[PDB]
DNA sequence: CTACCGATAAGCAGATCTCTCGATTGCGTATGA
RNA sequence: UAAAUCGAGAG
């Protein structure tokens, strides 16, 4: 479970290989289905994503303390910019490929590092 | 010593008896024994209104806010 | 999640007008003229009235949601299906809500747009003994945002009070479902002993 | 009984409950709320009330809510009128707040109820004895630390943060808003981004994570333990994280996680480890 | 003007219109004290048991003051009124009693 | 009843009750009679402005009784109320507006394509 | 429905089919006429004055302003007479003994007329010690009866008993019949609910009720009133 | 505890960095990333370890039952 | 400017080396401040502690003897004087000598409790004032938790801490027994010394005085014992005390109470109640109703003292009022030992005074003046820590064993013994012959 | 006048899915040593 | 290997 109350099971061990694997060589080591959020709405999970990614890039620690940001200090904003200036993408998409049939999907997939 | 239906004595404070519950001419006081002719109080007259909240009534509801 | 700026500038200007929704009707509920001003001391009497009994409560309470509740559809229906910085189909949220994979759009519309007003069973907030939602707020408040309605969304985070206003829906709903966990055995099984 | 009050802002973590049957009820305090465990002296505090214009108990024939009764730790002092007692309830706080008076302590807790249409009944409640539950809140003058109660609290006015202060309105303002939530509670990374539910199931899936017991591990005997043999502290944290010194006791780990419905195993909620890194160490445990 | 420490009027508390004959009489009792002394009454009636008292604990952190004023003149004499709790018991009743332990 | 240690009353002084209307005022312990609504005595500032009987030595000035006229209680009562000078709001001071989340400096490019 | 088959259901109610000729008016007022009030629903208060000169017993109930009770509730002052003079002063009468027995263990009231000194005469011959009565036939604002009582009993609330009375007491209520709300048509179906359940009550009111759609909530009432196979068709209907 | 050989997702050896990068933190007045890019740490999934270890094994060795306290 | 720090090279050193005077997070020892400074307020501080206030308000238990005073003779004043607890040490067997300490290391380790022996001093009076007989017993080892006034790691800076192979910044709070740890859970109850509003149909609804409001209070005693007083109301114009001494529940008029604990008339009572609101109708119908029905009940209770002797006859074996003690001296006894227990002894117009403003309160929450108080809202609730409940139980154990020594005396007496009441040779065998492990 | 028939009011009787772990088990007493 | 009660609970 991550630190934002998401169950899960390890369904399969899956290999390297068949592991989709990104640009830098990254292959993730969780995959999360993203159609658990629409009904969940634990979008502090993809902001951690993001703030996770940008921290671990720049070697530092974002803190997390509830009501630091508002509407125009926006999170997504804020560790977006350090993305980009870090060399990422500012929406913390990735560009990935497919472990199998070795082709690019078809949009960047949403990769970071989370707790 | 006197504010409705109440009767007290001026000299130690209990509570005299009804006046309709003694034998009558006087009253006496259970503490101190003392003296009090029945006259001096004889309308021992109370008003009463029920609470606004005995009654409610449609109509009451359209007196309000 | 995110939106074009055209799309939240609708949409905040859409909410800069529920500023006065809360006012507008506790205006109507309490039967007074309009225009008067949230501290008439007629108006706080009035209100102070209306919190003492339980029905005049739930009388102005569902005006008031009734109110701020056109104000949300208004937002979802100008923001959320011509609003969004990604559009279908790239939108993914967008395509699991209209597919039915999972969620809906009121699921899209509270990340994206607004979470609406709170509900706990039928109405709203409870309110202290001296007329206050919450220590944060005057007491008689006139305000929809102090009366659980919350501008907030999941996407750009909440202030405290609509926390603690969501945390407290959330709690009923925890409630409700161990309740409605709990409630039909009895009956399943003396009917299907009758009807074996 | 269940349901969360708003009496309970800044005492009971609104987010801390366990789902189930104890919801609501098995609740959990504040991470800045301390209860007074010992008894003020509340010795001299009559005397400065006598001294503040309030007739003694002793000769006063008052009573009912046409005056102002002041109590104090559930004995009569004396009888004042309402504005005079609003007055007098403001003074007293005042004077704890600053540091002048060697009477009053900070903890005494001084609930004063303005009269009302059928409201709470009023009076002038003091109180100085054990148990009680104590909340560190900013007096907005002289910015000095106060402590409020829950009973002094529904009736007065705190501003969530500087900014929303108003005037002539507001008469206190919390240190933090993350102050009204316990730990394990203020240790989830942004919490205001998140579902209530979701939070309420991370508070209680937090105490079943598996990680480090302790460090005397080879000192106790304890029937069963559960160990998580590599965890490192998150890259994003609470800035309480490392306040309460939680990096002592690392609960997980910090793993590539990619938002991508691929494999087709993991649909509701399940989810994939990759091969690799799990038989690398991510994860084990004894 | 003045000030008087010698004791020069008392104020007692029995109950709302309080009133007795002429006749009926009450002495003091005084502490040996030096600040913050107590006043209790003692009074004399042929069928009641007239006794005052003083609380500890709330006379001696106020002070009250009787005293006269001119209606076009401002001078005003100050005095010492302690102020007691004082009951009224009845002398035949006061005694009154029964059996220590029953059958 | 009387308890030990405590003594009696050996003589009064004559109040005259004649000579008009009776007062009473409740001063409070840290005020000192000496010089005498908001009038300052001392260092300090206070605000100003039958529920007992009233009683008076005897023409022996050992005995005492019920001051009345051909009851009688206190015209005006006055109880001294202590009071501080309450400070005002400075919301220049306490209203201070928000900041912005602190933004890393010296943030530099690091991501690099492979084998660059 | 189904486990308990409650005959005394929490909220009985049943379905009173309209004729297509009645309009909102000419039905609201037969609704107004058909609900139940209550002697509580036109007393505005109640002003008791007691006095020990043997112990008597002042009672002055206020009443609601009569050109807009009588048009709300269909009341009219003769019929209030009617049923305070048959009704409040027996059940007050009733309490008060029983309370005693229980403890042991405006103007113009010089000017009435002949009428109204017969009336009085009767009503102190009828009841046990009722002493006064008058009633503003000319405007139905007030009632005043004094209420002598014996010296020997003690003090008595005289206001939380007349509060019992005043709510418990009926001035035209058919039995089983609360109130006729009339809500909105569902689809064309100009529909009256009531709340309770008496099928013999409507029954005489052909003229604004079609009888032959009278579906009730209740089912044991359905049953005894029209057979097995009604008491089937309700069942469905309340099941689905 | 002790810190991790290999790389958890890519596979790279980074159990031989944890003394360099504590060494770079301590006797040089490097900043985590600096240090980590001066390492021979270029992707987030090897810089985060050596970036988040906490190494509980020292607080571990305090208590041993073989040595005289 | 970092928004956070990994603080990774002051934690390596903490690590490195724990510090050696204080601990390192002053928050982490805050958050288990409850049940350390409950536990260490039972024992220390004022007074001598909670503990010692609960054995001086025990009081003493008597029982007679075959010594034809003018009752049976021999009067015994058996009571608690002194309570002391002491850090635990062990006797390693039959060596004894010098007593080694004992620490949570080898308590766990051992699979068995950490317990302290409890020393207790009775005063063995004889005659009241002839014979005192002072014998200090320990009554078993008395479980003490962690890290409070009477554990040996009190002070222990986080250095000695690792050194005594404890933990590297322990806080417990909890109980070690039968090598289990355990803790005294918190418990959420009544605020004190408030009377609140009540309303509660559960009243009427089988309960005796028929009515659903009501005046609740919980008074808690200086020791932390607390005891309800409930002021119920009935319908008829009338109100009725009400509490608990036993698991039975004991019903008696306010007026009688109201007079029996202060002397005063029945004209201070009507002052009292109505202050200046002579005109409002409904107070002074239902005081009126109070007061004569008072008087009716209990017309031969004219005096004080007169009532107080009515209590002491109708409370005497539930108090277990022994023969020596007057009707009189028992009923102050119940009536200090019941009503108000929060104002203390002494404290009978303050008491007096209390009991007025809430049949006040109650009249007006009944007239509709007043609403309700949520007795589950926060705004009327405090937090029992667990330490004072320690201490509670402590105090009810002290008083089972002064019941226990008079019941062994009681059976000594009915069969046939010696039954001499100066002799050591009988004391010891009264007091071995008991059951006397409180520590157990 | 007095026996038979119902009509309340109080009491009596009974209701409000699977599985895994852990923990625990009484005082009173009375005679043979 | 029992049997009962309490706590943690999982769906
Ligand atoms: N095929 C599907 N599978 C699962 N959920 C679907 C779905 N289609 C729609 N949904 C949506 O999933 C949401 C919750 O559906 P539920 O049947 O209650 C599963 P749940 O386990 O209770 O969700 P939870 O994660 O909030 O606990 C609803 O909004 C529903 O519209
Ligand atoms: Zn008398
Ligand atoms: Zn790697």
């Amino acid at each position: 479970s991550s630190r934002h109350g998401q169950k899960g099971v390890c369904s399969r061990k899956w290999p390297t290989i068949d592991m989709p694997f990104s640009e830098t060589g990254i292959q993730p080591d969780i995959i999360i289905n993203p159609h658990a959020f629409p009904s969940r709405m634990t979008i502090g999970m993809f902001v951690e994503s993001l703030a996770g990614k940008a921290g671990a890039l720049h070697g530092i620690a974002q803190d997390s303390t509830p009501w630091i940001f508002n509407e125009d200090d926006t999170p997504a904003d804020y560790f977006g910019e350090q993305l980009a200036k870090a060399g990422y993408n500012y929406h913390g998409n990735e560009p990935m490929y497919s472990g199998a049939t070795g082709e690019e999907l078809r949009a960047d997939i949403y990769v970071g590092v989370v707790y | 010593s006197v504010v409705g239906s109440l009767i007290f004595c001026l000299d130690c404070g209990d509570l005299l008896e009804n006046p309709n519950a003694v034998l009558g001419s006087n009253v006496e006081c259970s503490q101190c024994k003392a003296i009090y002719p029945k006259s001096q109080f004889s309308n021992l007259k109370v008003v009463t209104t029920t609470a606004d909240d005995a009654f409610p009534s449609s109509l009451r509801a359209k007196k309000s806010v | 999640l995110r939106l074009t700026a055209e799309g939240n500038k609708w949409r905040t200007d859409i909410l800069k007008t529920s500023v006065d929704t809360g006012r507008e009707a506790a205006a109507e509920v309490t039967n007074l003229d309009k225009d008067t001003p949230a501290d008439d001391p007629e108006l706080l009497k009035r209100l102070q009235e209306i919190l003492r009994d339980n029905n005049k409560s739930g009388i102005l309470d569902a005006v008031t949601s009734s109110k701020v509740n056109a104000i949300t559809s208004q937002v979802v229906s100008k923001c959320v299906p011509d609003g969004t910085m990604k559009k279908f189909p790239c939108n993914s949220m967008q395509a699991m809500a209209l597919s039915g994979a999972k969620g809906s759009n009121v699921n899209v519309s509270q990340i994206m747009c607004l979470l609406g007003q709170q509900a706990l069973e039928g109405r709203r907030v409870p309110v202290m003994v001296s007329g206050k939602t919450l220590p944060s707020f005057k007491p008689y408040e006139t305000d929809a945002m102090a009366g659980g309605y919350v501008k907030g969304r999941f996407y750009s985070g909440i202030k405290p009070q609509e926390y603690y206003f969501h945390c407290m829906a959330g709690r009923e709903g925890l409630i409700d479902t161990a309740v409605k966990t709990s409630r039909s055995g009895y009956l399943q099984r003396c009917l299907t002993k009758q009807l074996e | 009984v269940r349901k969360l009050l708003p009496e309970s802002w800044g005492f009971l973590c609104p987010v801390h409950t366990p789902d189930g049957s104890p919801c609501g009820l098995l609740n959990h305090f504040a991470h800045k709320c301390r209860i007074s465990t010992q008894q003020s002296d509340v010795s001299r505090i009559p005397s400065i009330l006598y001294s503040l214009g309030v007739a003694p108990a002793s000769h006063t024939f008052a009573a009912g809510p046409s005056l102002c009764c002041v109590q104090i730790d559930g004995k009569i002092i004396g009888w004042v009128s309402h504005e005079q007692g609003k007055i007098i309830a403001d003074t007293l706080r005042y004077w704890k707040v600053e540091g002048k008076t060697p009477g009053l302590p900070i903890d005494l807790e001084i609930g004063y109820v303005p009269p009302s249409t059928r409201g709470q009944y009023p009076g002038l409640y003091l109180f100085g004895g054990h148990s009680r539950m104590l909340r560190p809140v900013r007096y907005l003058p002289l910015d000095k630390e106060d402590i409020v109660g829950p009973f002094e609290q529904v009736y007065m006015n705190i501003a969530v943060t500087p900014q929303e202060i108003q005037n002539n309105v507001h008469t206190h303002v919390e240190f933090t808003p993350t102050n009204i939530l316990s730990i394990l509670a203020n240790l989830t990374p942004f919490s205001d981004f998140n579902q209530s539910p979701r939070n309420m199931y991370q508070c209680q899936m937090g105490k079943q994570t598996m990680g480090t017991p302790g460090v005397a591990l080879c000192h106790r005997s304890d029937n069963k333990l559960y160990r998580l043999q590599t965890g490192q502290t998150p890259i994003v944290k609470a800035n309480l994280y490392d306040d309460y010194g939680m990096d002592n006791f690392p609960n997980g780990f910090n793993a590539v996680v990619a938002v991508i419905s691929y494999t087709g195993y993991d649909m509701d909620d399940a989810m994939i480890i990759n091969k690799s890194a799990d038989e690398r160490g991510f994860g084990y445990g004894t | 003007e003045s000030v008087q420490d010698q004791p020069s009027v008392a104020v007692g508390s029995f109950f709302k219109g309080f009133r007795a004959p002429s006749d009926t009489t009450f002495d003091l009792y005084k502490k040996k004290k030096s600040e913050k002394d107590e006043f209790v009454l003692h009074g004399e009636n042929e069928r009641l048991e007239y006794e005052g008292y003083t609380d500890s604990s709330s006379q001696a952190s106020n002070q009250y003051v009787v005293g006269l004023f001119n209606p076009e003149k401002k001078s005003i004499q100050l005095y010492k009124a302690p102020v007691l709790v004082s009951k009224v018991v009845s002398k035949s009743s006061k005694n009154l009693r029964g059996p220590k332990i029953k059958s | 009843s009387i308890p030990d240690g405590f003594k009696k009353c050996k003589h009064l002084k004559n109040f005259p009750l004649n000579g008009q209307q009776v007062w009473l005022i409740k001063f409070p312990s840290n005020v000192d009679i000496s010089k005498l609504t908001t009038m300052t005595i001392d260092k300090h500032d206070y605000k100003i402005m039958s529920n007992m009987t009233l009683l008076v030595p005897s023409e022996s000035k050992e005995s005492l009784k019920i001051a009345s006229t051909a009851p009688l209680q206190f015209d005006k009562v006055f109880s001294v109320s202590e009071t501080a000078k309450i400070p005002a709001i400075d919301y220049s001071k306490v209203r201070v507006p928000r900041k912005d989340v602190p933004k890393v400096e010296g943030l530099k490019l690091e991501h690099f394509a492979t084998g660059y | 429905i189904v486990m308990t088959a409650s005959a005394a259901i929490k909220t009985p109610q049943m379905t009173l089919p309209i004729w297509n000729d009645v309009s909102d008016e000419q039905a609201d007022t037969f609704c107004k006429s058909i609900s139940k009030v209550l002697l509580s629903e036109v007393i505005d208060k109640v002003i008791v004055t007691e006095t020990t000169g043997a112990r008597s017993y002042v009672i002055h109930m206020r009443f609601f302003d009569n050109n807009e009770y009588s048009e709300e509730y269909d009341v009219s002052k003769e019929e209030l007479q009617n049923v305070i003079s048959n009704q409040f002063i027996h059940l007050l009468e009733a309490a008060i003994v029983k309370e005693i027995k229980k403890q042991k263990r405006v103007e113009a009231n010089n000017n009435m007329n002949k009428v109204q000194r017969d009336r009085q005469s009767a009503i102190i011959s009828h009841h046990r010690f009722i002493t006064k009565y008058n009633f503003d036939d000319e405007s139905g604002k007030w009632c005043e009866f004094k209420l002598e009582l014996a010296a020997d009993t003690e003090k008595l609330l005289m206001v939380n008993i007349v509060e019992e009375i005043c709510r418990k007491s009926i001035i035209r209520q058919i039995p089983h019949i609360d109130r006729c709300v009339h809500p909105e048509p569902e689809n064309g179906k100009r529909v009256l609910v009531t709340e309770g359940v008496n099928f013999q009550a409507m029954w005489d009111q052909e003229a604004f009720i079609d009888v032959d759609g009278i579906t009730s909530n209740d089912v044991a009432a359905v049953l005894k009133t029209y057979g097995v196979e009604a008491a089937r068709n309700t069942i469905v209907n309340e099941i689905n | 505890m002790i810190v991790p050989v290999r790389c958890f997702s890519c596979g790279k050896v980074v159990g031989d960095k944890w003394e360099s990068y504590l060494n770079l933190l301590q006797e040089d007045e490097l900043d985590e990333g600096t240090a980590l890019s001066r390492l021979g740490l270029k992707r987030y999934c090897c810089r985060r370890m050596i970036l988040t270890h906490v190494d509980l094994i020292e607080k571990f060795l305090r208590y041993n039952p073989l040595e005289k306290r | 400017a970092r928004t956070a720090d990994f603080r990774t090279l002051e934690r390596e050193s903490r690590f490195i080396n724990p510090p050696k005077d204080k601990s390192a997070f002053p928050l982490l020892q805050e958050a288990v401040q409850p049940h350390i400074g409950s536990f260490n307020a039972l024992t220390e501080g004022p007074d001598g502690g909670l503990l010692n206030l609960g054995v001086k308000d025990i009081g003493e238990k008597v029982i007679f003897d075959g010594k034809p005073s003018g009752y049976l003779g021999n009067k015994l004043s058996v009571s608690v004087e002194q309570v002391s607890i002491a850090k635990p040490m062990s006797n390693d067997g039959v060596s004894s000598a010098v007593e080694r300490k004992v620490y949570p290391s080898e308590s766990r380790q051992r699979l068995t409790s950490y317990r302290g022996k409890l020393l207790l001093k009775l005063k063995w009076s004889v005659n009241n004032g002839e014979e005192n007989l002072f014998e200090v017993r320990d009554c078993g080892g008395l479980p003490v938790m962690l890290q409070s006034n009477r554990c040996h790691l009190n002070k222990m800076s986080p250095y000695e801490l690792v050194q005594h192979k404890e933990e590297s910044d322990e806080i417990g709070g909890y109980f070690i027994v039968n090598g289990i740890e355990k803790l005294i859970r918190m418990l959420i109850v009544q605020r004190r010394n408030h009377p609140m509003a009540i309303i509660r149909p559960s009243f009427a609804n089988r309960g005796a005085s028929y009515s659903h409001y009501g005046i609740q209070i919980r008074s808690v005693r200086p020791d932390q014992t607390s005891q309800t007083n409930v002021l119920h109301y009935l319908n008829d114009g009338q109100v009725t005390f009400r509490f608990s001494w036993r698991k039975n529940e004991y019903l008696v008029p306010v007026v009688m109470i109201l007079k029996a604990l202060c002397h005063t008339s029945d004209r201070e009572i009507f002052d009292g109640i109505i202050g200046n609101d002579v005109k409002d109708s409904f107070l002074t119908d239902r005081l009126e109703l109070l007061l004569r029905g008072f008087k009716k009940r209990y017309p031969h209770l004219q005096n004080r003292t007169q009532v107080l002797q009515y209590l002491g006859d109708k409370f005497r074996v539930v108090f277990q009022a022994s023969p020596d003690q007057s009707d009189l001296e028992v009923g102050q006894e119940v009536l200090d030992r019941i009503v108000l227990v929060h104002l203390g002894k002494d404290g009978s117009q303050d008491k007096f005074r209390m009991l007025l403003f809430m049949i006040r309160k109650l009249y007006s929450l009944v007239a509709g003046e007043c609403s309700p108080d949520n007795p589950d809202a926060t705004q009327h609730q405090e937090v029992l820590l667990g330490g004072f409940l320690y201490g509670m139980i402590l105090k009810e154990k002290i008083d089972e064993y002064l019941q226990n020594i008079i019941a062994q005396v009681r059976m000594d007496i009915n069969r046939g013994m010696a039954i001499n009441f100066k002799d050591k040779r009988y004391m010891s065998r009264v007091l071995m012959r008991v059951n006397e492990n409180i520590g157990s």
